[PDB]
């Protein structure tokens, strides 16, 4: 999944498997630096790329004036009662009409889809 | 000439009197578009629970448009028909609409019921400033 | 001016 | 009401459309700043509650 960087010549590692040992390495082209690869995955796609959005919206986006804010659905970490809500504001969402909230309020920054 | 001639006697006119409409009917359109927007929103919040399906071949975004639009139509073709009861025989936006000379039902229901939903590129006004239309409305506001 | 299946 | 009242006896007051922007009073907004913006079509009836 993650790219490692060789720290000998700071470049991307490649995988390269050793046939004498049947083991994963992670090799370098440009030099010899050779490291066992403990996730033992190459390449992972998802087509569905079903990823919750919860985890890329800041919590910054509550001080913006223009959101709208509802003291409706309180906090569930502090119970602060407003909330900015905001759809996906994504393109490739597909087709989502979700409301993100944010509890505003200073530094609690929790985010919860409902 | 024959009709020319006459009209010198009967003669036509266009007045605010034309477009002005009974205190009832002007509760009725408003009664309408009332209701109307209480289903857009109740639209809008089925949307956003989620609980709105997928009209086949079509995303949610689209079919949520489709039912936005459909309950605005209606209630712009049903004040419509209110205002155009309201008309009297003496009314000359009806005198010319029934003769065919010029205007149609749509501009009667334009000038005295309601003007209509604005449509640009064939969707409604879209959002030019970032996800809003105007700076004066609230971010992913989706109202009538 | 009118509806999505009118007019502008 | 200060500021309207000043305006208004504009002779005599040297008070101007340059002193409202200084008392901060106004501010000009472009578009791009316009998106960050919620604005009032009607101060009365927008801003009361
Ligand atoms: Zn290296
Ligand atoms: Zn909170």
């Amino acid at each position: 999944v993650g790219i490692r960087f060789c720290q000998e010549c700071n470049n991307m590692l490649y995988p390269k498997e050793d046939k004498e040992n049947r083991i994963l390495l992670y090799a370098c082209r440009n030099c010899d630096y050779q490291q066992e690869a403990d996730n033992s995955c190459i390449y992972v796609n998802k087509i569905t790329h079903e990823v919750d959005e919860l985890t890329q919206i800041i919590a910054d986006v509550s001080q913006d004036p223009t959101l709208p804010r509802t003291e409706d659905h309180p906090c569930q970490k502090c119970g602060h009662k407003e909330a900015v809500f905001f759809q996906s504001h994504s393109a490739r969402a597909e087709d989502a009409m979700r409301l993100y909230y944010v509890c505003t309020a200073p530094h609690c920054g929790h985010r919860w889809t409902e | 000439t024959v009709i020319n001639n006459w009209l010198l006697i009967e003669g036509h006119t266009i007045g605010i009197g034309d477009s002005i409409a009974d205190s009832k009917t002007y509760q009725d359109i408003q009664n309408t578009i009332k209701k109307a927007k209480q289903d857009v929103i109740e639209v809008i919040e089925k949307a956003h629970n989620n609980e709105l399906e997928p009209t086949p071949g079509n995303t949610l975004r689209q079919t949520f448009e489709n039912q936005v639009n459909r309950i605005l139509n209606d209630a712009r073709d049903k004040t419509g028909s209110s205002a155009q009861k309201s008309l009297s025989e003496y009314n000359n936006f009806k005198s010319m609409v029934v003769s065919g000379a010029k205007g149609s039902k749509i501009n009667i229901s334009q000038v005295i019921a309601v003007v209509g939903q604005q449509n640009v590129e064939g969707k409604r006004i879209p959002f030019g400033f970032k996800h809003r239309t105007l700076p004066h409305f609230i971010k992913d506001d989706y109202g009538p | 001016i009118w509806g999505i299946g009118c007019n502008p | 009401k200060r500021h309207i009242d000043q305006l208004k006896e504009r002779e005599y007051n040297n008070y101007s459309w340059q002193d409202l922007v200084a008392s901060g009073v106004v501010e000009y907004i472009d578009t791009l700043e316009e998106e960050t913006v919620m604005l009032a079509m009607t101060p009365d009836d927008l801003q009361e509650k």
